[PDB]
RNA sequence: GGUGAAAUUCUUGGAUUUAUUGAAGACUAACUACUGCGAAAGCAUUUGCCAAGGACGUUUUCAUUAAUCAAGAACGAAAGUUAGGGGAUCGAAGAUGAUCAGAUACCGUCGUAGUCUUAACCAUAAACUAUGCCGACUAGGGAUCGGGUGGUGUUUUUCUUAUGACCCACUCGGCACCUUACGAGAAAUCAAAGUCUUUGGGUUCUGGGGGGAGUAUGGUCGCAAGGCUGAAACUUAAAGGAAUUG
RNA sequence: CUCUAACUAUAAAAAUCUCUCUUCUC
């Protein structure tokens, strides 16, 4: 993997954790 | 490690150029890292000159020359010949290969 | 002058499917545009020499026919922002041209070559192959 | 140079060498007495001046402002100081 | 060659003759030589265009060689120093060239850090003036009231 | 390859010195032609050469 | 080849029976006034070819109106205006040089200085005006750049400007084109910069033109013989 | 058209080319360089206006006003976000036509958002010279840019001269460069990465094996994107740098 | 001890690999 894939990656999962807590803030 | 002092670009104090397009593959590179070749050309080559000459009016009629200034890529450029890998110590010259023909 | 009647050969050669296309001086009127793929079966040999060298020889035949005995050689690339290079064809339509009996005069270059490009086929990294 | 005067180096490399790199730092530039064709004054002026300077008898410029030292008028004749 | 504000590394200055004393070659007088220097006072004119111009109509290499007193003290004696020291004065006059500038054409941002550096140094010029007591301790530059120091 | 006869030739050869001078002004009328620098030289080291002083027209060619 | 789709979103004749020729005369200040012929529909009464004629921009090269080689890499655009029937009359359109000389000219280690100008002639013909001038390596020039500084560059550029605006307004393209073809504006140019800068190469090239007042006939017929 | 080769696509409602022209928007070729300016991003058509700036010259003026900087601030490529304007080119997504075992990838043709702008955000880049700033000294060689000095110098031509443009010598400042180790480094190499075990000129920031991880949490900024600050539990004997031979 | 001239012009496809490493002292 590359730094810059690994980090998309954890933006991704930021996107969803994201998402879920502004549906249930 | 730093395979070359001038890093390739020849650049030493600007920052920034503008870049240029590659004339075979149109890659995006800066002017001062491309690769510039002056061809300068004769519009008819030898292989025409004595066909040209027996058929033109305007005898002693000089015919013109073509030029263009192209603007290889680097991949382009190790691709098509253009330029060649060298040795360690060799890269130290930047002289044009001596004159091809005097 | 002995009266040679005179056009102006005006070659455009690209990459592929060189062009010959005789005119008379003004330009308005076109006369004998048989190109390269006009008579070479390949598909991909339409910028081959050869293709440009029979179109040579038909328009060389039909401006004959015309009367037009001398032409003005004005080749061209594809231009624009594109390779702006001559075609491999072009100078042998040229020479075939000069073959034909017909006379030739004031060769010129008449690529479209721009103060700039608005933008360069191919993105920033180009055609990767 | 491994061993060599800085007390009393040449007279030709004090000349050589920048103003404010002597041994003690001297001005290059002088005066000069200039008299203009109009009247007999004689007007003291510098070298590398830097105002149209003119005689107090009549409104005559005698140098001109330059980038570097002043640049005299054509007829002026002048003494250095 | 420090150049506080910038890159730059000059060192391009005048180099103060050795000798103290007058030159051989001067005749004026001292006497005469104060009344010219509050004559170009009263006219108008800051100390360095006072001492510009004994330079360069007159012999006058510098007033202290002549006289024995520095062209801000000769008149400051006299009474006629500005209330604002000259320096900081046309630090001040650039500065609200520089504000005219901007507020006559907003997007010219490379004016506006010029601007920021002209204030800064505007800054440290008066702080320096402050700390002598050559300006009041209630003395301030404010982008408002510089017009008003400068018209 | 190297023998005694080639050897002793050049040894013969290299023995040539020509009886005549060319040298100490045999030619050009016993004059040498010299610039003023030189000639300087020659004034400040004390001795008495006869000289023909001649300006090396200081502009260079652009080669 | 020989492949078409056909996608098509005997009545055949030879287009050549009926067309004719017409001849091209140039303005009195070239020389050689024969300039070639023109392929045209032959005359239809609903429609007559004179009208077609008119408009028609024929280019030639200079050397081949005034005979000499000098004239080699210019070039000239005519103007059909005025047909007499089997011969037809050419005014002034525009000049141009040959892209073979310009870029023969526009050489690396030395600076291009371009001077553009619109005018109005003496007549109420309105050109512009391109010149173009490389900065020459002195006869003594060790230092093998031949740069010039940008002040330099801007007071040719005013110089060259004025000149040009002097030598449109004081004369019209008729006058003009006769001081065109001896290029004296260029010899002028360059005498005329010859403290700021040597300036190798003065030349004029692309000679443009932007409006015709109205259709004057008396001075284009009295451009001919 | 296009390609390794093809196909998608446009075409006897006559496309592709052919001449004049007209509209739009972008951009500023060639000149363009081990060249310039700027604090860094960055800056390349002409002209005018607006203010600003480095360098040099200065027997001008003040006399320590200075260097680096927690807190605070100004700018900050591209991409991206709100609105209004435009809408040419090129082109994330998408639509397909190919190549393949697959190819919603590379090759190709269209193609929205975007690219271009006026306001308001964003503050991140291999934002690189991967070299903090100020100051001093140490070694030879040429060139190059800006300025300034001198030449009994050369062409210039306006009769002579004044300029300008060169030529020679010198100097200041700048991007740089060649040689070398007599210095330094683990070396690649560096004229600074030297003047460091013979260790101290001033000063700011950062790192203490790898991974977890620039993740979670808590703040804070942001409309959003995300930015700044930023561990541990646990796991591991290596990860890594330069160079040598295959 | 004097010197700046010649030249072009190739990009089809190709994925993966189970052991095992062994002392230098006259
Ligand atoms: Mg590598
Ligand atoms: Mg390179
Ligand atoms: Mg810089
Ligand atoms: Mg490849
Ligand atoms: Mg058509
Ligand atoms: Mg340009
Ligand atoms: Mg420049
Ligand atoms: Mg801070
Ligand atoms: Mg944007
Ligand atoms: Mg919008
Ligand atoms: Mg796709
Ligand atoms: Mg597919
Ligand atoms: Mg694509
Ligand atoms: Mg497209
Ligand atoms: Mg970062
Ligand atoms: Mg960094
Ligand atoms: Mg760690
Ligand atoms: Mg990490
Ligand atoms: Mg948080
Ligand atoms: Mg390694
Ligand atoms: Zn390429
Ligand atoms: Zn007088």
């Amino acid at each position: 993997m590359r730094a810059k894939w690994r980090k998309k990656r954890t933006r991704r999962l930021k996107r969803k954790r994201r998402k879920v807590r502004a549906r249930s803030k | 490690p730093k395979k070359r002092a001038s890093n390739g670009r020849n650049k030493k104090g600007r920052g920034h150029v503008k870049p240029v397009r590659c004339v075979n593959c149109s890659r995006s590179v800066p002017k001062d890292k491309a690769i510039k070749r002056m061809a300068i050309r004769n519009i008819v080559e030898a292989a025409a000159i004595r066909d040209l000459s027996e058929a033109s009016v305007y005898a002693e009629y000089a015919l013109p020359k073509t030029y263009n200034k192209l603007h290889y890529c680097i991949s382009c450029a190790i691709h098509a010949r253009i330029v060649r890998v060298r040795s360690r110590t060799d890269r130290r010259i930047r002289a044009p290969p001596q004159r091809p023909r005097f | 002058d002995n009266s040679q009647v005179f056009g102006v050969a005006r070659i455009f050669a690209s990459f592929n499917d060189t062009f010959v296309h005789v005119t008379d001086l003004s330009g308005r009127e076109t006369i004998a545009r048989v190109t390269g793929g006009m008579k070479v079966k390949a598909d991909r040999d339409e910028s081959s020499p050869y293709a440009a060298m029979l179109a040579a020889q038909d328009v060389a035949a039909k401006c004959k026919e015309v009367g037009i005995t001398a032409v003005h050689i004005k080749i061209r690339a594809t231009g624009g922002t594109r390779s702006k290079t001559p075609g491999p064809g072009g100078q042998a339509a040229l020479r075939a041209l000069a073959r034909s009996g017909l006379r030739i005069g004031r060769i010129e270059d008449v690529t479209p070559v721009p103060s700039d490009s608005t933008r360069k086929k191919g993105g920033r990294r180009g055609r990767r192959l | 140079v491994l061993v060599q005067d800085l007390l009393h180096p040449t007279a030709a490399s004090e000349a050589r060498k920048h103003k404010l790199k002597t041994l003690v730092q001297s001005p290059r530039s002088h005066f000069l007495d200039v008299k203009c064709p109009g009247c007999l004054n004689i007007t003291t002026v510098f070298s590398h001046a830097q105002t149209a300077v003119t005689c107090e008898s009549c409104s005559t410029v005698l140098c001109t402002p330059t980038g570097g030292k002043a640049k005299l008028s054509e007829g002026t004749s002048f003494r250095r100081k | 060659m420090g150049r506080m504000h910038s890159k730059g590394k000059g060192m391009s200055s005048s180099a103060i003759p050795y000798s103290r004393n007058a030159p051989a070659w001067f005749k004026g007088s001292s006497d005469g030589v104060v009344e010219q220097i509050i004559k170009y006072a009263r006219k108008g004119l800051t100390p360095s265009q006072i001492g510009v111009l004994l330079r360069d109509a007159h012999g006058v290499t510098q007033a202290k060689v002549i006289t024995g007193n520095k062209i801000l003290r000769i008149l400051k004696s006299n009474g006629l120093a500005p209330e604002i020291p000259e320096d900081l004065y046309f630090l001040i006059k650039k500065a609200v060239s520089v504000r005219k500038h901007l507020e006559r054409n907003r997007k010219d941002k490379d004016a506006k850090f010029r601007l920021i550096l002209i204030e800064s140094r505007i800054h440290r010029l008066a702080r320096y003036y402050r700390t002598v007591s050559v300006l009041p301790p209630n003395w301030k530059y404010e982008s408002a009231t510089a017009s008003a120091l400068v018209n | 390859i190297s023998f005694k006869l080639q050897e002793e030739e050049r040894e013969r050869k290299d023995q040539y010195v020509p009886d005549v001078s060319a040298l100490d002004l045999s030619h050009s009328n016993d004059v040498l032609n010299v610039d003023t620098q030189t000639a300087e030289l020659v004034n400040s080291l004390g001795l008495k050469l006869p000289l023909s002083v001649s300006s090396v027209s200081a502009v260079r060619d652009r080669r | 080849a020989v492949g078409k789709n056909k996608r098509l979103s005997k009545r055949v004749v030879d287009p050549f029976t009926r067309k004719e020729w017409y001849d091209i005369k140039a303005p009195s200040t070239f020389e050689n006034r024969n300039v070639g012929k023109t392929l045209v529909n032959k005359s239809v009464g609903l429609k007559n070819a004179s009208d077609s004629l008119k408009g028609r921009v024929v280019e030639v090269c200079l050397a081949d109106l005034q005979g000499s080689e000098d004239h080699s890499f210019r070039k000239v655009k005519l103007r059909v205006d005025e047909v007499q029937g089997k011969n037809l009359l050419t005014n002034f359109h525009g000049m141009d040089f040959t892209t073979d000389k310009l870029r023969s000219m526009v050489r690396k280690w030395q600076t291009l200085i371009e001077a553009n100008v619109t005018v109005k002639t003496s007549d109420d013909y309105v050109l512009r005006i391109f010149a173009i001038a490389f900065t020459r390596k002195q006869a003594n020039q060790v230092k093998r750049t031949s740069y010039a500084q940008s002040s330099h560059i801007r007071q040719i550029r005013k110089v060259i400007s004025e000149i040009l605006t002097r030598e449109v307004q004081n004369s019209t393209l008729a006058q003009l084109t006769s001081k065109l073809i001896p290029e004296v504006i260029n010899k002028e140019i360059e005498n005329a910069t010859k403290d700021i800068f040597p300036l190798q190469n003065v030349h004029i090239r692309k000679v443009k033109l932007l409006k015709q007042p109205k259709f004057d006939l008396g001075s284009l017929l009295s451009l001919h013989g």
